[PDB]
């Protein structure tokens, strides 16, 4: 369960 | 990959097939990530509306198909769906989805959740706030409405889902999270409290009415250099089994420490080492234990941004007599990727 | 969503998330609906291909990826395949079609079969010609070979399917629909006989050989307003469950009445409102009895054509006395929906 | 069909959904391909990327979604993931991918695995070299570093497979294949041994501590004719079931062969004519005994590169006294598919 | 199973 | 399981 930490943010992208 | 975009909406058919070997000693039953075949391909989507200048929806899917496994009746085993929800944002108000994703403890946890193929331990599926769970209703504010550069927010209510597991179950619960980034440097706050169900409370191990996780989060990224460190404390949710009776339950109290360095060379080349450790205390019978424990050393070569291949050494440090029967041995990691 | 057309051939990927929670009251187990996460998915496609300047053939797939389970053992918990055919088209000659699709009574309860959520109660899944069922060869010509606008029929031959289930299985049968639109309004019938498998003979509930399906519809849609009324009976093919005894099996007879209006606001807001109740007769053991007996008031906000939000209230009218444990109690959906 | 083409990356998402019937007297239940709906559908995408004027990797993924199950607790049988690996390639140096794919002696047996519906029964899934499996690194280099036109050769490398099946089990072995190929002929070969799970001997049919496959093929493939031969033996590694005794495991020995013969009309039309008899020896308590055995006369309509039609009819040859219970009744297949 | 009844149609693709 | 042989060859085409 390793890399998916690369591009969480809070709010939404756009 | 963008595969449509008219009309002010654009939809995002994102997938990958990863190539994957364990390699570990003798069968890997005493290892710590097993042996054999671990290839696996996901699928998903990624969609995205322009309702009005300010007003935008989304919503998105994302599935794991199992490759490791043959065509017969074991066909199913390790398929699952990880992510499922929509919602809808407005101008520097924010923006609220539902569905199955991740919790708001998460958001600290993902700064240590860097590695190539393991890493990030403590963000267990489906254990409240620090993986993704199901049917959450996020609410999550960027740049405090427009007014703070780099200051961001979230709260987050998590529904009970009453499901014929311990493991899998959780109750009622409420949680948030704090971040600031400025200059490539970041500093992350989160925290969430919850009530346990009934076979929750039943099981062996845990006591408690209510369940709470924490974790903070520090980190730098930029000029090629990627630092990380987190701290996070939980009470009554890290999922334990003990081998030698054959019980489980949740750990009364857990430290849990995640540190990550990782460079990033012109040419692709990525370098990595890592440290993690997860220790429980008032363990019910043991007292104190180390759930997790090892060093990283792992290299990513990517040779563009659809196809990379990485190797991922874990050092494990775990006592060959642990009191609850974590694995002991090390393991190797080798893996293909295929992306878009 | 079109994602590909080149050589006269088109393939529709479509898709949607949706985000939804059922609420009743207590655990929701005597309720309609239940209690709790209720967040799905779905993902398919549609080809259609040009073969030369009357011939035309087409494709269908379309699958149901569930949301509120975890990734332990329970993840395929209501994941199915919902369609699943291929066929061909002659200009004004006819379409045929066949693999898993809608039987041909589904012509007439699709009119009422409109609710954001609820609704068409009496289009069971895998029941003969009332739902979606495997293995139809389906024959279907619209405007009688261009002669009459707006006639339209179709003609269905079922194959037995010797399943493990008595619910899921069925025998051979045939069935026809007709159906006649004029200035927005419509009239529709629809019959289906078809054989019964040794099976569902031994279960308790039900008697007889065949099994008969039979229903009727007129709708009004135009100038923003949507009214409908179906009325249908059955013999030997709604299926029943008696949860006192844990008997399961079919209705001897059943007496089907469905009924919806709505308005469609030019900013998008859709009021709903429709009544539904299905009573079944000579069941062995308890005689008479409601099975489907409700007033509705929903309300859908249309966003745009890929993202809306609806609110639907179930006032159930059943008794809390009900001779076969069926659920008394009301249920409210509330959903938010990104679709491509 | 190709979705996306940016930045050197393409992306072929392709599926089709397969309407089905298989007509045998009886249940089907002593046939060779059975009675009912078959109906089923596929899915999957194959990625390409160019790295650099030399370098390429690519990935690939397929599932198989079947359309006869109903919507109930039997929505997931059959449901499988058919591929899943990924690969680099050099400018002749070769081909390396990961993943589950084919096994070498494929390359032999697909010779003659072209008819519409049956056909290739040699290639079992999951059983060694022959067919689709798991966890295969594969090294393949065409033409020689450049230097032959139409020579190309094959490595493989199959990785330990411990399933809860004795049929689905595999344990370490090698394999290779060689390919000629000029003016329309062709000549293969293929070979393969391996190691055998301590499951796989535990079963009563079958002794050794190795399996072997191997096969070799010749075609002709030009002017709208297609003909080409098999011939292969196994040792333990075709997978039996004594019907009488109901017990299963491997062949100690068989022989197999296999022919093919086609020819393809101008404006779609394709006839095809096909023998298969394999035979096992060896076998404990039985001897010699009749695995497949069948003559087969079918055509395929081509409408187009996206639609086809086809009837198969297997001549079934099988002794109506096998000893081991192998169906001896004849099997019609009918088909109409929709493909992109 | 509400909303899946629009469409659909007796004929025609 | 009919029609899987076609292509292949050796190599990633
Ligand atoms: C459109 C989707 C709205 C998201 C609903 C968020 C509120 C979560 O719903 C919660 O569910 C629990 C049991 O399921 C109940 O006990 C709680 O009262 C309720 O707040
Ligand atoms: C190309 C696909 C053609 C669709 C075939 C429609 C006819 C259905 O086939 C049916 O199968 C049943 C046993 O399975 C039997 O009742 C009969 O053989 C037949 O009526
Ligand atoms: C990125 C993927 C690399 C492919 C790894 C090829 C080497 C196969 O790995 C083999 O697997 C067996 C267990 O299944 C072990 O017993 C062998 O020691 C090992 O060599």
């Amino acid at each position: 369960s390793g890399g998916d930490g690369r591009g969480h943010n809070t709010g939404a992208h756009s | 990959a963008e595969i449509y975009n008219k009309d002010g909406n654009k939809v995002d058919l994102y997938g990958k097939a990863v190539g994957l070997h364990y390699f570990s000693k003798g069968n890997g039953e005493n290892s710590y990530g097993g042996n054999g075949d671990m290839t696996y391909a996901r699928l998903g989507f990624k969609g995205e509306t322009q309702i009005n200048s300010d007003l935008t929806g989304y919503g998105q899917w994302e599935y794991n198909f199992q490759g490791n496994n043959s065509e017969g009746a074991d066909a199913q085993t390790g398929n699952k769906t990880r992510l499922a929800f929509a919602g809808l944002k407005y101008a520097d108000v924010g923006s609220f989805d539902y569905g199955r994703n991740y919790g708001v403890v998460y958001d600290a946890l993902g700064y240590t959740d860097m590695l190539p193929e393991f890493g990030g331990d403590t963000a267990y599926s489906d254990d409240f706030f620090v993986g993704r769970v199901g049917g959450v209703a996020t609410y999550r504010n960027s740049n405090f409405f427009g007014l703070v550069d780099g200051l961001n927010f979230a709260v987050q209510y998590l529904g009970k889902n009453e499901r014929d597991t311990a493991r899998r179950s959780n109750g009622d619960g409420v949680g948030g999270s704090i971040s600031y980034e400025y200059e490539g440097f970041g500093i992350v706050g989160a925290y969430g409290a919850a009530d346990r169900t009934n076979l929750q409370e039943a099981q062996p191990l845990g006591n408690g009415k209510k369940a709470e996780q924490w974790a903070t989060g520090l980190k730098y990224d930029a000029n090629n250099i990627y630092l990380a460190a987190n701290y996070g404390e939980t009470r009554n949710a890290t999922p334990i089994t003990n081998k030698f009776t054959n019980t489980s339950g949740f750990a009364n109290k857990t430290q849990d420490v995640l540190l990550v360095a990782q460079y990033q060379f012109d040419f692709g080349l990525r370098p990595s080492i890592a440290y993690t450790k997860s220790k429980a205390k008032d363990v019910e019978g043991i007292g104190d234990v180390d759930l997790v424990n090892y060093f990283e050393v792992g290299a990513t070569y990517y040779f563009n941004k659809n196809m990379s291949t990485y190797v991922d050494y874990i050092i494990n440090q775990i006592d060959s007599d642990n009191k609850l029967g974590v694995g002991s041995d090390d393991t190797v990691a080798v893996g293909i990727v295929y992306q878009f």
